[PDB]
RNA sequence: ACUGCAGGGGAGACUGGAAUUCCUGGUGUAGCGGUGGAAUGCGCAGAUAUCAGGAGGAACACCGGUGGCGAAGGCGGGUCUCUGGGCAGUAACUGACGCUGAGGAGCGAAAGCGUGGGGAGCGAACAGGAUUAGAUACCCUGGUAGUCCACGCCGUAAACGGUGGGUACUAGGUGUGGGUUUCCUUCCUUGGGAUCCGUGCCGUAGCUAACGCAUUAAGUACCCCGCCUGGGGAGUACGGCC
């Protein structure tokens, strides 16, 4: 599902665009939206820490439940499938049979009109929100909190999944979209399957502009640079930056991780 | 000389797991064809049998 | 509606009382098709010929049902999701 | 120091040595004196006669720590399997019942390339 | 595919006389029919090469009845596309 | 068309056990591995062995054969859903609708190619050891692409029965796979006789340069198709199409 342009112009000589096939209505909800303005990669200093931010198109908050917490065993319908400017993925629009609205991440094979439960008597399809005590081990699971009750913050990307390993007492292991292996807590909530615009990693963005509309500054090189400016910078043709790889503050590469955070008795194994 | 087709309507039937206590051997192998009787359409259905009632664990794959 | 007969291995762990009743709300989702439900006998315990799950036990239920071909793909869709069931060996009985 | 006074003892025997290990009915090793802890090196190790000094080597020293009677595990497509439970015998062990456990695939993983010698 | 029941009701509508399972009117009406049932199992299952080509063989011996009966009366002819299809 | 029947014929989804490898932990301690003989290598920072638990991928022991299926390439762990073809019997139906097929179109082992997953074992390239006058090899220890999955491309094999398809006829002997049907027939023997369809071996007439083929023809005849015209140069050049 994406689509191809042909080559008129020099621009679109290899370039690529979602097809757009699953988002049905393509105006957001009014009362869950919320502004944004954005900031050019500045903090509350207003100096530059994140380089290469700006420009941008203007976007608009969708309000996205990562809680899912206090509608449990009230159904839902799905509304629509929309489009959001903000995440990688779709989202989508629940109708709970109480009269509320709802945005969720889609997961993969969530067509319009489906139904969605939640709570510790759900059926395990697509869709659907349990804590990890019921949901049995090897299936595929997305939208995972680290603490109980705290919200989903692992895999919500487009496409990414944790296959749950196993249950020992207190606590379930989790393997993550890296490889790592992660131990967290049985309390907490995962939704049940895949996210689904699985195809958006293929997507070649075809022109220079193209990724200013997406927010993307262009990023020059350390080596081109003076010595002043870059610790690879100088040199009087062209070099490779006579020292070993730093950061522009001068930082080796290798291990950034804290050696003794507070949550390595959580982590089987590293990613490899 | 074949049983299955001597006496008829003698269903091989998987739930069946003491007819099917010969037509394996010591180790839990299916028997030869030449070794039975069997016609090559019952010794198809002995060896299906055998292969589904390994996997309701009726049988074993393997023993000593 | 054709004929088919559902082998189910249940936990050793449940006694003879809480079988009949437990099946009955999986069997529900047959009748309620339209289909039929004709022998639900249940052979009791039985020393399984390998480990199945850390079990050497297991309780021997055949089913015999007769419904449509996508509700018998429904009913062990769920069997295969409660914690009670170790396998399940659905196969039809005619031709 | 230990004192068991039943064991099992696992002989594999391949093409180019054997080993003799001695244990306890849960699978815990007392000895394990094998053709080339008795001093051998190349391929007078997979001769029938180092198997029958690695098989004295590890029942000899089974019975310092008490091992009266053993279980026989054999292994392995080797020249040194009836002379290591002949050899269990003549050093003071009851030997009981001979099982073969030789790992056999259902065809599964694939072999290495056949040899052009 | 087409069960003894559900060829009857495609004999009573194209077949001549009740009992009629030969003519070309009732053959062209029970391929098309194995055509029509066949393209689905193509639609999903994309990869089944070997069920494609009985489909071929289905194809090409319509053809051959279309042809037939287009040279003994050309009048059967068009009142049997027309109920069915051409092009 | 109706009635029976045999089968690894195909495609999709879920799924089963043995073993190989790695990981966590216990017991254990000094060798394991490899070969014609050795070394490189692994190990002494606790390997090999041995028992328990777990992760993962690929292949499916026995049944399994001289056997079945498919147009050929090929196809076997189990179950479910959809689906192609063949054989026999009845003689109910149409009434020559048949055969072959230049160009054309589809399918077509393995290696390879593109994008994306996966990666246990094996293993082009490559690295080291050995052998050797040398060893860009055989042998040994490692090991990337690849082998696997989804979707496309490629279009080649000693793609072989080195034997194109249809039909009729021309002694038999003996195994075997799939049906149907009379006799001592229920004395069971699933034995014998008959008949249609496959699949083998042996063999007369006949053919062949010989070897050999021989009712599954390379025999006796008819119909359609591709191909050959001394060996090299060469299935190469140039031109074209993909
Ligand atoms: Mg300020
Ligand atoms: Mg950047
Ligand atoms: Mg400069
Ligand atoms: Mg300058
Ligand atoms: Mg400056
Ligand atoms: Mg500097
Ligand atoms: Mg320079
Ligand atoms: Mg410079
Ligand atoms: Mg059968
Ligand atoms: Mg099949
Ligand atoms: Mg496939
Ligand atoms: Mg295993
Ligand atoms: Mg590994
Ligand atoms: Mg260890
Ligand atoms: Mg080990
Ligand atoms: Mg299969
Ligand atoms: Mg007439
Ligand atoms: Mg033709
Ligand atoms: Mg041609
Ligand atoms: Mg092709
Ligand atoms: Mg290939
Ligand atoms: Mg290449
Ligand atoms: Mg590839
Ligand atoms: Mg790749
Ligand atoms: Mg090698
Ligand atoms: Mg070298
Ligand atoms: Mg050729
Ligand atoms: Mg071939
Ligand atoms: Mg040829
Ligand atoms: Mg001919
Ligand atoms: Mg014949
Ligand atoms: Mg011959
Ligand atoms: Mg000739
Ligand atoms: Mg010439
Ligand atoms: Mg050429
Ligand atoms: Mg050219
Ligand atoms: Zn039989």
């Amino acid at each position: 599902a994406i689509r191809k342009y042909k080559p008129t112009t020099p621009g679109r000589r290899g370039a690529s665009v979602s097809d757009f096939a699953e988002i049905t209505r393509s105006t957001p909800e009014k009362s869950l939206v919320r502004p944004l303005h954005g900031r050019g990669g500045r903090n509350a200093h207003g100096r530059i820490t994140t380089r290469h931010k700006g420009g941008g198109h203007k976007r608009a908050y969708r309000m996205i439940d990562f809680r899912r917490n206090d509608k449990d065993g009230v159904n839902a319908k799905v509304a629509h499938i929309e489009y959001d400017p903000n995440r990688t993925a779709r989202i989508a629009l629940l109708h709970y049979l109480d009269g509320e609205k709802r945005y969720i991440i889609a997961p993969n094979g969530l067509s319009q009109g489906d139904v969605v439960e939640s709570g510790a008597n759900a059926d395990i399809k697509p869709g659907n929100n349990l804590p990890l005590r019921n949901i049995p081990a090897g299936t595929l699971i997305h939208a995972v909190e680290l603490r109980p009750g705290g919200g989903a913050k692992l895999a919500r990307s487009a496409g990414s999944s944790i296959q749950l390993l196993g249950k020992e007492a207190s606590y379930a292991s989790l393997r993550m979209p890296s490889g790592e292996i992660r131990r967290v807590d049985v309390r907490c909530r995962a939704t049940v399957g895949e996210v689904g615009n699985a195809e958006q990693a293929n997507i070649n963005w075809g022109k220079a502009g193209r990724m200013r509309w997406k927010g993307k500054r262009p990023s020059v090189r350390g080596v081109v640079m003076n010595p002043v400016d870059h610790p690879h910078g100088g040199g009087e043709g062209k070099t490779s930056g006579g020292r070993h790889p730093v950061s522009p503050w001068g930082k080796p590469e290798g291990r950034t991780r804290n050696a003794n955070k507070s949550s390595n008795k959580f982590i089987v194994r590293r990613r490899r | 000389k074949c049983v299955f087709c001597a006496k008829k309507d003698q269903a091989i039937d998987y739930k069946d797991t003491a007819l099917l206590r010969t037509y394996i051997s010591e180790r839990g192998k299916i028997r030869a064809r030449r070794v039975t009787g069997n016609c090559v359409q019952h010794q198809r259905d002995i060896a299906l049998a055998v292969k589904n009632a390994r996997e309701v664990a009726l049988l074993p794959f393997t023993s000593s | 509606m054709r004929p088919y007969e559902i082998m189910v291995i249940l936990d050793p762990t449940l006694d003879e009382r809480t079988v009949a009743p437990s099946l009955e709300t999986f069997l529900n989702v047959v009748r309620k098709d339209g289909g039929k439900v004709e022998k639900v006998d249940i052979w009791g315990k039985r020393r399984l010929a390998y480990e199945i799950a850390k079990h050497a036990e297991g309780i021997y239920v055949v089913i015999d049902v007769k419904a449509a071909p996508a509700t018998v793909s429904e009913l062990d869709r769920q069997l295969s999701l409660n914690e009670s069931v170790l396998r399940t060996k659905v196969m039809r009985t005619d031709k | 120091k230990k004192n068991v006074p039943h064991g099992a003892a696992h002989i594999k025997s391949t093409f180019n040595n054997t080993i003799v290990t001695i244990t306890d009915p849960q699978g815990n090793v007392i000895a394990w004196a094998s053709s080339g802890h008795v001093g051998f090196k190349g391929s007078r190790k997979s001769t029938p006669f180092a198997a029958q000094l690695a098989a004295e080597n590890a029942a000899r020293k089974a019975q310092d720590h008490g091992v009266r009677k053993v279980d026989v595990f054999v292994k392995g497509p080797g020249s040194g399997r009836e002379t290591a439970i002949r050899s269990l015998q003549a050093a003071g062990l009851e030997v009981g019942a001979i099982s073969d456990v030789t790992p056999q695939p259902h065809n599964g993983v694939r072999p290495p390339k056949r040899r052009r010698v | 595919a087409l069960t003894a029941e559900q060829k009857k009701e495609i004999l009573r509508s194209y077949g001549l006389h009740e009992t009629d399972t030969g003519s070309p009117e009732a053959q062209i009406a029970l391929l098309t029919k194995r055509i029509a049932d066949l393209t689905e199992h193509l639609k999903v299952h994309k990869h089944d090469h070997h069920s494609r080509r009985g489909l071929l063989l289905l194809v090409g011996r319509r053809r051959r009845l279309i042809k037939y009966i287009s040279q003994i009366d050309v009048e059967r002819y068009r009142s049997l596309i027309e109920r069915l299809g051409l092009r």
